[PDB]
């Protein structure tokens, strides 16, 4: 994931031209399960399915 | 020149793959532990190591539910599908919510003694998943043989 | 089957490093027929495989 | 942990007379489990740890 202020793909001129450059929607989390240890009360058990979008 | 081999080669279908001039490839398989990548020279008696290993690919702890209704009193179990064998379980507010890790620490045995929502989580090794048990009321409507009585 | 006390996989450089290794649980118990003469009363007739473990 | 039936030390001529030899009692378990727990599988706290006494 690049940010960037500037509305120019990564393979423009004015970028550094190399490389397709794709749009990117939503952030990358780390893999993890919610309450693996118990940490939170009366909460309900998460799951957590990888490379899974939801 | 050198020549890079493997003691007992059974880590994967080619434990050691032949070098081109200096350097070779590696190979795995279905297999954990350590592993020996030695490349000693043609008739001379040096030997260089290398070390490897690839534990078991990933973790992937997931448990068997995500989310759990139990009723206050009652009792449920979780089992977990973890590759490590200890798989500690913990539960917040335990006095709604208890939980037991399983003689092979696989499974979870739940408690519900309590009302209210809590998490229920297990798998202390590497990483840890969660799993939701929330302890609604057991509301279990009794019914007066007679209400409008005349004594 | 290998007795250790240290958590050293037996697969390490020092061993052969080959085959594959895996933590046991429990005791090993060899293959036999429980309760063949009906010694033990009130006592259900178990079938146990090889490498079963319940 | 060594099994054997012979009354003979591991130091000894006979023996393979090479380390210590100790008694040791009962039957090694694989750290993970410690038998009873539960009368319907639930499990109990198991024990781990090497020469812990508990």
């Amino acid at each position: 994931y690049r940010i960037g202020s500037y509305y120019i793909t990564e393979e423009d001129i004015n970028p550094g031209d190399s490389i397709s450059l794709g749009f990117g929607s939503w952030a990358k989390v780390t893999g993890v399960i919610m309450g693996t240890g118990v940490v939170n009360p009366d909460g309900s058990v998460p799951n957590a399915q990888r490379v899974e979008f939801q | 020149n050198l020549i890079w081999e493997v003691s007992n080669s059974s880590y994967g279908s080619i434990t050691v793959d032949p070098s081109d001039s200096k350097l070779a490839t590696l190979t795995s398989f279905e297999k954990e532990g350590n592993l020996v990548v030695t490349i000693s020279t043609a008739n001379e008696s040096v030997v260089a190591q290398i070390a490897v290993n690839i534990i078991d690919g990933d973790s992937g702890i997931f448990l068997s539910q995500d989310t759990v209704t139990i009723r206050k009193g009652g009792t449920t179990t979780l089992t977990a599908v973890t590759g490590k064998t200890p798989v500690t379980w913990s539960s917040n507010n335990a006095s709604i919510v208890s939980v037991t890790p399983n003689a092979n620490s696989l499974t979870a045995v739940i408690t519900a003694n309590g009302e209210g929502n809590v998490t229920i989580t297990a798998d202390n090794g590497t990483k840890t998943a969660s799993c939701e048990i929330v302890s609604i009321p057991q509301i279990d409507s009794i019914s007066l043989s007679q209400s409008d009585v005349t004594v």
